[PDB]
């Protein structure tokens, strides 16, 4: 029962970037805030499991899965292994999310997904990350959400899809009281508690060709292919 | 591209003097300051009013709001059709000419009436309806700016 | 694979609408059915239209417009659960409602009318022979699903435009009928999508949480989300060849050459839709 999948913004890119901005706020200051909400999601009940997944560049390794002390130890030296093409990937470790609960659920559970994003959003990966958000909508896995500078557009639909919470910090160094206190409680505990609710949702699309985001453009009608301003004739078929 | 290899460098050394638990997680000053944002009386102002004050009690207001919706909804449904038909014949072009003026009336006789209504208490949102106005005020600008580039 | 379909969906409310053998009044078992009949057709076509026309005492009227509102047929339908259901329906002045706006339509569509038709007499004052002439020019293709017989003439209508015709056996059948018409059969719109909750990208015409169209500014305002789900059928994903450590659930693919297990084998080719090893 409850399972929690944390998938973990980990671009070194903009992790580096920080780490020389000197805004005190750094990966080591951020993985922490992760394994002490992993520390507590292994409190709330006997039965509870845990799977971390950090999102590299052109990589995305499983954390956890190679009390607590041997739990912990193993997120610290992956990290030390792992972080030792200048946009992250995002769906690639939430394809690798919904894999794990799907086997998970085979050895039997209710189950979701927090996504702890840092970097930009990469528009590139549209038609992918559209695809993993109804294969996890059809198996109620929540995809909670918290972000920390920028508001990501495709991961505001991932929350109102499925079902889950979208929540900007807006303080680095107290990420791990809004982490214990809006996505700690389970699906179940979630109606009896008052939460930030959604602010804006991001309704665009990607032309097949530029991938641009777009508010008004042109679809086919058989293809359903939404493209730019120019609709001289369908392009795929 | 040269601050993509050092950032790529910097977060390397970084992850060798790592995992402090105790204190260096949470500090106590800014884990108390965010009870205060997340109570209903901090980052919550939609918590603290679920109902929109609409300057009376809303059964007056309301009437002239839905009034207010037909006086500016069907007069732009006939300005958004002929803008829709480019059609670059006179007698669009003169329906074009003849919307301009009266839209411009459109304007004066709605901002003279939220100066009416919204001078008792000035407490409702009137200005939601002026950018669908305002809509059909630069539409005209940068039609004349394309006509000009047309031209 | 589908295209657009532009369905205007006719109902009786003949005198015989009041009739045993279904629900206990035979006009609201049509009305329950066909409920579940709109919701089902916006879920399988995106971005089609539903008209709905009746039919009572020698007359028709259009009882919503051509529009593709999920929620403002459903509303409508409720309403005239209590209709009086006087009088013979017609079925020429049927067919020339959904004649004179459904030949407007653009070429590249698939525009439909479906007769739910309980009565057995259609007293209309022209020649039904000329209609089927026309709508067999216009491209209508009618299909009827008809209730307690067989008439001459809704064969004729069925088998010469292109649709087809059939008759209620029960309850079951009459809802394994409609659900053969919420398939499509095998031109660039413009729309504008709604960011922001829910409001107009063209004049900023704010109304509720629809996929209507602007009433307006004329455009129509799709969910971008709900054209998502149509996709993966184009360029879709191939099957594995099979012969411990796995790629998906850590405990085979011939384009990157990832293996995979039986768990993940049957779950990437049937609700994924995407390789997880392809997106890397
Ligand atoms: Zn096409
Ligand atoms: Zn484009
Ligand atoms: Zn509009
Ligand atoms: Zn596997
Ligand atoms: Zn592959």
């Amino acid at each position: 029962l409850n399972l929690l999948v944390i998938v973990v913004d980990a671009n070194p890119i903009w992790w580096g970037k920080q780490a020389l901005k000197e805004s005190q706020f750094t990966l080591s200051k951020c993985i922490d805030a992760v394994m002490v909400l992993g520390n507590s999601h292994l409190f709330m009940n006997r039965s509870n499991k845990l799977a971390v997944i950090a999102s590299h560049i052109q990589e995305s390794r499983f954390l956890y899965p190679g009390l607590l002390t041997s739990a912990n130890e193993v997120i610290v030296e992956e990290i030390k292994d792992l972080m030792t093409h200048t946009e992250t990937l995002l769906a690639g470790s939430l394809a690798k999310a919904l894999c794990y609960i799907h086997r998970m659920n085979k050895e039997v559970m209710k189950s979701r997904i927090l996504v702890i994003k840092a970097a930009e959003d990469s528009a590139l990966q549209y038609m992918n990350f559209m695809n993993v958000i109804f294969a996890a909508q059809k198996q109620n896995i929540l995809i909670d959400a918290c972000v920390l500078d920028s508001d990501s557009g495709l991961l505001q639909q991932a929350c109102d899809i499925t079902g889950g919470l979208y929540l900007k910090v807006p303080q680095m160094p107290s990420l791990l009281q809004y982490l214990l206190w809006v996505f700690l409680p389970d699906q179940d505990q979630r109606s009896q508690l008052i939460l930030p609710p959604p602010v804006h949702v991001d309704y665009r699309a990607a032309c097949f060709c530029h991938r641009n985001l777009i508010e008004i453009g042109y679809v086919c009608s058989v293809c359903l292919s939404i493209f730019c301003n120019f609709s001289p004739i369908c392009t795929t078929c | 591209s040269q601050d993509i290899i050092n950032s790529f460098q910097s977060i390397r050394q970084e992850m060798e003097a790592y995992t402090p638990k105790l204190t260096q997680v949470l500090s106590s000053s800014a884990a108390s300051s965010t009870i205060t944002a997340l109570s209903p009386g901090g980052a919550l102002m939609q918590g603290g009013t679920q109902q929109a004050i609409n300057q009376m009690v809303p059964n007056d207001i309301q009437s002239e709001l839905k009034h207010l919706y037909v006086a500016v909804g069907e007069l732009l449904r006939h300005f958004w059709s002929c803008f829709p038909v480019n059609t670059p014949f006179l007698e669009e072009k003169v329906v074009k000419m003849k919307s301009n003026l009266e839209r411009f009336q459109v304007t004066k006789l709605c901002p003279f009436q939220e100066k009416i209504r919204r001078q008792y208490l000035s407490t409702n949102l009137v200005s939601h309806i002026e950018e669908m106005l305002q809509t059909a005020y630069n539409k005209l600008h940068t039609w004349q700016s394309r006509r000009l580039m047309k031209k | 694979l589908g295209m657009m379909r532009h369905l205007y969906v006719v109902v009786d409310g003949s005198r015989t609408m009041e009739d045993q053998d279904l629900k206990p009044n035979r006009l609201t078992c049509t009305l329950k059915l066909l409920e579940y009949f709109v919701e089902e057709y916006f879920d399988q076509n995106p971005i089609s239209q539903i008209g709905i026309i009746v039919t009572k005492s020698k007359r028709a009227e259009k009882l919503t417009e051509l529009s593709g509102n999920p929620r403002k047929h459903i509303t409508s339908l409720k309403k005239a659960v209590d209709m009086t259901c006087h009088g013979e329906p017609s079925l020429y002045n049927s067919l020339s409602i959904a004649m004179q706006t459904l030949k407007h339509m653009p070429g590249h569509t698939s525009r439909e009318v479906l007769i739910i038709f309980s009565s057995l007499t259609t007293c209309d004052p022209s020649n039904i022979y000329d209609l089927i002439k026309t709508l067999k020019a216009a491209k209508i293709r009618v299909s009827v699903i008809g209730l307690s017989a067989e008439v001459r003439v809704c064969t004729v209508l069925a088998r010469e435009t292109g649709g087809t015709y059939h008759v209620i056996l029960d309850e079951s059948h009459y809802k394994e009928l409609l659900t053969h018409h919420v398939s499509p059969p095998p031109g660039n719109t413009e729309p504008g999508l709604t960011l922001g909750g829910y409001f107009c990208p063209q004049c900023r015409a704010k109304y509720c949480e629809l996929p209507v169209e602007c009433k307006i500014c004329g455009l129509t305002l799709v969910s971008a989300p709900h054209l998502a789900r149509s996709y993966h059928h184009l360029f879709p994903l191939d099957a594995f060849q099979e012969i411990r450590f796995c790629y998906g659930c850590q405990g085979v693919c011939a384009v990157c050459q990832n293996v995979f297990c039986v768990d993940c084998d049957v779950f990437v080719h049937d609700s994924l839709h995407c390789c997880p090893g392809c997106i890397h």
